[PDB]
């Protein structure tokens, strides 16, 4: 959703580059429009590819774009960045100096924030198999073929 | 009177095993909202 994506900040953003687009305010991107602001970077298209750029994001066909098409156009820009790098973020949360290890007093504090609480010796349990080469700390490489710390 | 009261009663609601799987998967997700994070809504019981 839209409230997910895009923050109140950002939407106001796009509603300021949307109304650069349309110079006139009448709420609709036309092919001259669209041409005007290319031109003003540099670019110098043909109608022909400059429709089909409309086309690829006009979605009730009426050869315009207006606001909630523009809108739906940048939800799916911020969206598709991250396809599956989410893993990163978690090995993060719990490598809090910031290097490449997961140590068993990171492993600890991330434990301390949660809900569940470690006597301080099972916390050895699960980092020794997650990591495989028994240094005591888990890198990013054993974090992500198998996550158990 | 009693046309109303009878149809009332056949109006009840009784244990619905389908609405109650239903709700079992529903509250295995843990939804959030937009605005902040709701802390697994609590929106009206379906079963009953
Ligand atoms: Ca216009
Ligand atoms: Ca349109
Ligand atoms: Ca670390
Ligand atoms: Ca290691």
């Amino acid at each position: 959703h839209m409230a997910d994506q895009l923050t109140e900040e950002q939407i106001a953003e796009f509603k300021e580059a949307f109304s650069l687009f349309d110079k006139d305010g009448d709420g609709t991107i036309t092919t001259k429009e669209l041409g005007t602001v290319m031109r003003s970077l540099g670019q110098n298209p043909t109608e022909a590819e400059l429709q089909d750029m409309i086309n690829e994001v006009d979605a009730d066909g009426n050869g315009t774009i207006d606001f909630p098409e523009f809108l739906t156009m940048m939800a799916r820009k911020m969206k598709d960045t991250d396809s599956e790098e989410e893993i990163r973020e978690a090995f993060r949360v719990f490598d809090k100096d910031g290097n490449g290890y997961i140590s068993a007093a990171e492993l600890r504090h991330v434990m301390t924030n949660l809900g569940e609480k470690l006597t301080d010796e099972e916390v050895d349990e699960m980092i020794r198999e997650a990591d495989i080469d028994g240094d005591g700390q888990v890198n990013y490489e054993e974090f992500v073929q198998m996550m158990t710390a | 009177f009693f046309q109303s009261i009878q149809a009332l009663m056949q109006t009840c609601s009784v244990l619905d095993l389908n609405a109650f799987e239903r709700q079992n998967k529903a509250e295995g997700l843990g939804m959030v909202n937009e605005d902040g994070t709701v802390i697994n809504r609590q929106n009206g019981e379906k079963v009953m």
